[PDB]
RNA sequence: AAACACAAA
RNA sequence: AAACCAUAGUUAUGACGAUUGCUCUUUCCCGUGCUGGAUCGAGUAACCCAAUGGAGCUUACUAUUCUUGGUCCAUGGAUU
RNA sequence: AGUCUCCCACCAAUUCGUAUGCGGAAAACGUAAUGAGAUUUAAAAAAAUUGUUUAAAUCAACUCAUUAAGGAGGAUGCCC
């Protein structure tokens, strides 16, 4: 299976309108990933930390699963999720993630200074944290504050669709992964695509080469991809979705009824999942034994 | 934990391109036909960029992107054309071969440039710069006879 | 202190190659701290029954199903021996052949009918299941299911780290620490199933039949079931790693 | 204790858009060779430029490209980097790896051309087991 | 210590008489060379396979290290070596290797036809096969033959001066040399430096960072440039005597 | 970097 | 003004090549078997790194990201 | 690796003159036999270390409370 969690949204500010040629362009490069092969999309929106958030609930997410890529799945095959990603740097007051955190599925995080990462790796709730790739790092990353953060959870994202960008900004791309992979100790890393159009895509063999010319391993690759990308999809779905890793609101009966995997089914206005009764007290507790 | 670094000492040389005179033939002779002087169109930021501009001339952008990384020019003085180059324990054999295949600077032509020592302290490339001059002024002495 | 800082700096200059690695690094220190170095009577009847009655409780429990244990095996040997299939015909002959191994053999018809209704029914008030099913809130609902009380309630293994202990159910009887404890029926199985939580998931169905045909579908996950509240809350909960669910995802 | 390889296959195909545009315009031989050129020349300098490769079995949007098992790096490395912009088509091209493979085993139809490198290929191979 | 054997002499036929610019630029090659640090020295004098040789034994080789090199092999403390290659192209005009084995000490052959590398790896008693690594190679290289010229004792001379003169031919000595590494399977591999100029000298550091990069690993390239080269002079030495 | 402290955090 | 001293000693502990052995899988033989033998292949782990020396304790490691020994009133299948 | 402990001058003694289950120079040191205990407790919950951080059917693990070294006599159990 492959994940990719960070695909960008056009739209940074709530006051933008997405036009139509966006979400065609956004259709046209969800199919291109979906036909040479892909399991799990994410889609990413970012936003600003001094912003004023919209005291609202049912318009913080201009997504929209259900209306057009509730038109796009049927034909397609997969699964979309939304996510955000915080642009934090100053700790100013402005701090309302009780209703974002709850109303998104992945809530990441953007910093550029050294407080703003100290806050986001102590206190911050968050289940990603993604560097600006495109500037300067803030510090000289620690290593002892990044192996208590993987071991404590979140980890770090590597975005190899950027260096697609420009010219100018693969030296400065290469030059931050080296050090995320030199004191991230190799462990918690997610790797994603951050790109607009269908045409900056890549295939799952392109993606390997470039980190194995980057410095990790093929097979940790493989591994980050297929294990960690799941995992971090279900920190994220089940912190938001369940309580705090006691009671889950989904039962699994086989193999394709999982509360990441199952995206229709469970209801997201509210969290109950209305099914016909299939468990009596007269059935044969034996599964090998009980036939109907 | 500890960033592994990995100094490189390298030599300005002069060759006497001049096939119109004649030269002496001795080990003090050449020497000094060789070490005259650097110009005085010489400094750490003209060698810096003639070096950058060379790297990604030969090497290419990828090339450059992993060497810049921590590609810097720590001692240099024009009295003696001795340098130390920090770079990485990777990308030693790419600055070796950049320093190689350096031409010319900009507006000084006519020289090369040897790579001497590389090691991974500053103490021991000191020792070791401060052993050849040392050795250099036994030549002298003996020829100055 | 400047002419005095000054003074220091040329005294450090003596001993140590860096004179201004100290104040920079500020291991001067300008103070130097001299100190030394520096009616209960039935409340405690009542806690010691107690403590008693647990006791005493705890070995209670133990031998039963140790009991029940021998019993199981013994019951389905002799079974085979007579070549009895059903349970209607054993019970029966048991009964009038053996009158003391029927005394120590439970009966899930005398378990199921009153434990599973007056748990559906608490489940229900405390959920607050109405006809309507738009008073619904489910953070809340959660939360009272994290706070609940499992004792005589019906869950279905539904998934495990092993492919065999998947697919059972049955009503609890009393709840342990490392292992779950339920009973089962089978044509001739009345085994009391004793399963570990560490890697396994667990799922409960609450019917509701009033104009439709329909039930909330319900999960626990045991390998986090073991450091949550009782009874009560406001308990600080630590993020483990979040990482051993694996399982969940691969199959 | 290990065999050395010669070279190593890879499996390319071209992935261009705006089924206008594609249809339009036909590649050739000649064109996926300046690409490459190209493609090498901007990620990479002379290092890249001096990569050995050949051509065999070019058709539309396919080609198989045999680099050096010491080079297999550095080709997959430019490959899945460059994009073309304004050499023969108004949709830039972009190029994805199929597969890889190490022992010569591929067989997508039942032509004969891999058949005939074949038999050249082992005609080498026995030639280099007794040379 | 190091060997160098591929310093060319400024004279390419018989009939063009060497000028005294040519030699003092020579010297300061030579000069240059042993001031970077250098123990062997064996310049090489480059001729036409159809140009006619001369039927004498002392005046073979228009070198005379004795009285031109002589004083400053006393002086500076070096030894000098004569050295001859082969520009082959056509089996014509040949057919004679007993008198111009004797006078030289090291032969050498430069193959530019399919022919040429055929005639090279069959019939002449060479000691190194080198390529114009400036221009195009001829053909292509196979393990066939150079397996075979290998295997008896004949290695290949890569010139790392060639790539120091302009900035187009860059490009086909890389795209040459990658492919003589990919061919010869990094045995006999001989490094030498084929430049006329002072201004074209190298250290072997950067030397070796060179060949290392172009693909040959780091043992190859010491053991060979070292232990192969001294043999390769030993065995021209034997040659030339006995 | 390491190593140190009735520090500091 | 020195006491300057390590079968690593002060930001060092490099670079590749070759050999045996270890774990699984697709093969053939004697006797079932045998740290019985030989081909077609994959991998050699992670925590992590000295700065004066020794001992005790605790805490990180070994999931196609090498292994080994035993136990289990843990469950799953079969015979008595 | 760790913001843990201790040795790295002596003292027929204001100098832990401490024959105290065993080993040990000491150690917030190793282990052995029995009994009990769970914010209702001697103490874990609503100095260091550790992502989870002892138990709470039985086992396993942690904590605390007793058992001074050697020789002789009688009784019991085993091969005999
Ligand atoms: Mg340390
Ligand atoms: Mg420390
Ligand atoms: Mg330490």
């Amino acid at each position: 299976m492959l994940v990719d969690l960070n695909v960008p949204w056009p739209q940074n500010s709530y006051a933008d309108k997405v036009t139509s040629q966006a979400v065609n362009n956004l259709i046209k490069t969800l199919s291109t990933l979906h036909m040479l092969g892909y399991t799990h999309i994410a889609i990413n929106f970012t936003v600003n930390h001094s912003e004023k958030f919209p005291n609202d609930v049912k318009l913080l997410n201009p997504i929209d699963i259900k209306r057009r890529f509730g038109e796009l799945m049927d034909r397609t095959g997969l699964k979309l999720y939304s996510r955000i990603t915080l642009i934090i740097d100053d700790p100013s007051k402005g701090q309302s993630l009780s209703k974002i955190s709850q109303a998104f599925d992945i809530v990441a995080a953007l910093p550029i200074s050294e407080k703003g990462l100290t806050l986001s790796t102590t206190n911050l709730d968050i289940d990603l944290l993604t560097f600006q790739y495109g500037s300067r790092l803030p510090t000289f990353l620690k290593h002892k504050s990044i192996c208590s953060c993987v071991n404590r959870g979140v980890k770090l994202e590597i975005v190899y669709g950027y260096a697609l960008r420009d010219v100018q900004a693969r030296r400065q791309f290469v030059s931050n992964v080296r050090s995320v992979i030199r004191s991230s100790r190799s462990r918690g890393i997610v790797i994603g695509s951050g790109a607009m159009s269908p045409l900056e895509c890549r295939n799952i063999l392109g993606v390997t080469s470039l980190i194995k010319n980057l410095g990790l391993p093929s097979d940790r690759c493989s591994k980050a991809m297929g294990d960690l990308a799941s995992l971090v999809l279900l920190n994220g779905r089940l912190r938001n979705k369940s309580h705090k890793q006691t009671i889950v609101t989904g039962g699994g009966s086989g193999n394709g009824d999982d509360v990441v995997n199952d995206v229709q089914g469970i209801d997201d206005v509210q969290t109950i999942k209305v099914v016909k009764r299939s468990m009596d007290a007269e059935q044969l507790g034996h599964a090998s034994k009980r036939h109907k | 934990v500890r960033l592994k670094s990995r100094y490189i000492l390298f030599e300005i040389i002069f060759p006497p391109t001049d096939t119109n005179v004649e030269e002496s033939v001795s080990k003090a002779d050449i020497l000094l036909s060789h070490h005259r002087a650097s110009p005085a169109d010489v400094s750490i930021k003209s060698i810096l960029q003639e070096i950058r501009r060379s790297l990604s001339l030969n090497l290419g952008d990828y090339g450059s992107a992993k060497c810049n990384s921590l590609l810097q020019l720590k001692y240099f003085s024009n009295k003696t054309s001795t340098g130390i180059i920090r770079c990485h324990r990777e990308d030693c054999d790419l600055v070796i071969m950049a320093l190689m295949l350096m031409s010319k600077i900009g507006d000084v032509d006519g020289l090369i440039v040897n790579p001497v020592k590389v090691s991974g302290t500053i103490k021991k490339i000191e020792q070791f710069a401060m052993r050849r001059n040392s050795k250099i002024l036994n030549i002298i002495k003996c020829s100055q006879s | 202190d400047r002419t005095q800082t000054f003074i220091k700096d040329c005294l450090f200059t003596k001993c140590l190659e860096d004179p201004e690695k100290p104040f920079n690094e500020n291991r001067f220190q300008d103070t130097l701290l001299l100190l030394p170095t520096d009616e209960s009577a039935d409340k405690q009847l009542e806690k010691r029954d107690y403590q008693r009655i647990n006791k005493n409780s705890k070995i209670a429990l133990r031998e039963y199903i140790n009991n029940c244990k021998k019993n199981t095996k013994k019951c389905l040997k002799l079974a085979y021996e007579n070549k009895i299939t059903d349970k209607e015909d054993l019970l029966h002959y048991i009964e009038e052949k053996h009158p003391t191994i029927y005394e120590s053999l439970p009966q899930y018809v005398d378990f199921v009918p009153m434990y599973k209704e007056l748990w559906i029914n608490y489940i229900k008030e405390l959920l607050n299941i109405t006809k309507n099913l738009k008073t619904f809130n489910g953070s809340l609902a959660l939360l009272k299911l994290s706070m609940a009380d499992y004792n005589g309630a019906l869950l279905r293994v539904t998934k495990s780290k092993n492919k065999t202990l998947i697919g059972l159910q049955g009503i609890v009887i009393w709840d342990s620490q490392k292992f779950f404890i339920m009973i089962v029926k089978g044509n001739i199985i009345d085994e009391i199933k004793c399963i570990p939580k560490k890697g396994t998931v667990f799922q409960f169905e609450i019917p509701i039949s009033d104009d439709d045909d329909s039930a909330l579908r319900y999960s626990i996950l045991g390998d986090r079931f073991k450091y949550r509240s009782v009874d009560r809350a406001g308990r600080k909960f630590k993020s483990r790693r979040c990482d051993d669910m694996l399982y969940y995802i691969q199959n | 204790k290990k065999t050395f390889r010669e070279w190593q296959y890879f499996k390319l195909s071209i992935t261009s858009f705006d089924q206008d545009v594609d249809d339009a315009h036909a590649i050739d031989q000649m064109t996926w060779r300046q690409w490459l050129n190209n493609a090498l020349k901007r990620s990479y300098g002379i290092f890249g430029e001096g990569v050995e490769y050949s051509f065999l079995h070019v058709d539309d949007k396919l080609a198989y490209i045999r680099v050096n098992h010491a080079d297999k790096d550095t080709f997959s490395s430019s490959i899945s980097t460059y994009i073309s912009t304004d050499e023969l088509v108004g949709s830039p091209l972009t190029v994805s790896i199929l597969q890889e493979s190490s022992s010569l085993r591929l067989l997508e139809v039942t032509d004969d051309d891999r058949l005939w490198l074949k038999k050249v290929m082992e005609e080498e191979e026995q030639d280099c087991k007794c040379i």
